[PDB]
């Protein structure tokens, strides 16, 4: 049981959710038709399994496109929360004028899906920080669900403004506005960025003609591997809360980087062996992360690992022992045995092993600082402001968002080196 | 002729007043009430 509800947001979040449901259907043996050929699905007369997946957005072209592609019959025709105007890359648009009139349609449907279960252990949001809709609308949904349900655990698979270029000109504004309302009411922010995702699909995988469905498939395989330890048996099982405890020692430093494995070349997929020491090499390799922040330029406040496949436990023991042994000061030493380990008992579709590494570390603080830097630049010199200020927002909130980001990062950095 | 130019003055006055005057939410507020109740 121990339910999940899959609310989406923005065209990004919509595509990622579509492909994630594709992956979970293809894993649980669910067709695009919705049969078997409940921890994620719901029973429906006629022998159907409907995903309790809500797609909300301020534009329907995304809605139409996600309906059009394969696996579209999964989502039932009520959870398509239709927006007609579009926030148009404006946090004020996506959070105040259209938020405060979409909140409650979403409230009725989320109460729908929440009473549909018995025990809703955790939520599920995938959205953006830069798009007006995604950012504002999504952090507003987060605030609302965290207002009524204080006992659940919040979780966002969040895409941030890209380093080399900003996807939309107001990426800094929307991103700081999203994190300022993310810190207190979002319990686990898995930080992803389109550019690092590009890097991981490019470097070791031969992919020369990539596509957004491809990156969605990658991050959705990761998104399935993070929790696949829940719905399946295992010698040493976990959940969202053992993970949350072993990951956050403080309610603030709870933003996590994620990676999934294995991922190698296909033409070279035969020449290499395939073992668990090789899995450790694969992801404790710096380049295998899904965030534009090499974690070995910082420190690991703690890190959790979740296996998939049936091998021994001698493995995971020597695993985190060996890795702590050499990359010790790459972690933080003020906390004992900072690596947590669990095992899911089932391997992936067609392959032998899977591994998911999640990390509560202090290298995303530079991501936060680069966001705040771009923000402050466009902010003092007043770049792209009337779009936010002529729609019932003031820059007092912008100042406080920027300063709050800076406060978060100041704790991140001092906790990097705090020792006793 | 005095009367026609006088109504010309009239017309001028009226076009000036038209240019001067040239210078819905209740239901959506009920919708705003529905949620809180
Ligand atoms: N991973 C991924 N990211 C996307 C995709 N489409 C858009 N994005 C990112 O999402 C951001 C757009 O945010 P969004 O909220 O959807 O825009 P909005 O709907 O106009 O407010 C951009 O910065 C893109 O980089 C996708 O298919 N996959």
């Amino acid at each position: 049981m121990r339910e999940i509800v899959h609310i989406q947001g923005g065209q990004c979040g919509n595509q990622i959710g579509a492909k994630f449901w594709e992956v979970i259907s293809d894993e649980h043996g669910i067709d695009p038709t919705g049969t078997y050929h409940n921890v994620y699905y719901n029973e429906a007369t006629g022998g159907r399994y409907v995903p309790r997946a809500i797609l909300m957005d301020l534009e329907p072209g995304t809605m139409d496109s996600v309906r059009a592609g394969p696996f579209g019959q999964l989502f039932r025709p009520d959870n398509f929360v239709f927006g007609q105007t579009g926030a148009g890359n404006n946090w004020a648009k996506g959070h105040y004028t259209e938020g405060a009139e979409l909140i409650d349609s979403v409230l009725d449907v989320v109460r729908k899906e929440a009473e549909g279960c018995d025990c809703l252990q955790g939520f599920q949001i995938t959205h953006s920080l830069g798009g007006g809709t995604g950012s504002g609308m999504g952090t507003l949904l987060i605030s609302k669900v965290r207002e009524e349900y204080p006992d659940r655990i919040m979780e966002t698979f969040s895409v941030v403004p890209s380093p080399k270029v900003s996807d939309t000109v107001v990426e800094p504004y929307n991103a700081t506005l999203s994190v300022h309302q993310l810190v207190e009411n979002a319990d686990e922010c898995m930080v992803i960025d389109n550019e690092a995702l590009y890097d991981i699909c490019f470097r070791t995988l031969k992919l020369t003609t990539p596509t957004y469905g491809d990156l969605n498939h990658l991050v959705s395989a990761a998104m399935s591997g993070v929790t696949c330890c829940l719905r399946f048996p295992g010698q040493l099982n976990s959940d969202l809360r053992k993970l949350a405890v072993n990951l956050i020692p403080f309610p603030r430093l709870h933003f996590f980087m994620i990676g999934f494995a294995p991922l190698t070349s296909r033409g070279s997929q035969q020449y290499r062996a395939l073992t668990v020491p090789e899995l450790t090499q694969q992801m404790f390799d710096a380049k295998n992360m899904m965030c534009a922040a090499d974690p070995r330029h910082g420190r690991y406040l703690t890190a959790s690992a979740l296996f998939r496949g049936r091998m021994s436990t001698k493995e995971v023991d020597e695993q985190m022992l060996n890795v702590q042994n050499k990359n010790s000061s790459y972690f933080v030493e003020w906390i004992p045995n900072n690596i947590k380990s669990s095992i899911c008992d089932i391997p992936p579709k067609g392959l032998k092993m899977a591994v998911t590494f999640v990390g509560n570390s202090t290298a995303i603080q530079e991501m936060f600082k680069r966001v705040a830097e771009q923000f402050t630049a466009m902010f003092r010199r007043k770049a792209f402001l009337h779009w936010y200020t002529g729609e019932g927002m003031d820059e007092m909130e912008f100042t406080e968002a920027e300063s709050n980001m800076n406060d978060l990062v100041s704790e991140y950095q001092q906790y990097q080196d705090a020792t006793a | 002729m005095e009367i026609e130019k006088h109504v010309v003055d009239f017309q001028k006055k009226i076009i000036e007043k038209r240019s001067n005057i040239g210078g819905k939410q209740i239901k959506i507020l009920e919708n705003r009430l529905d949620k809180a109740n």
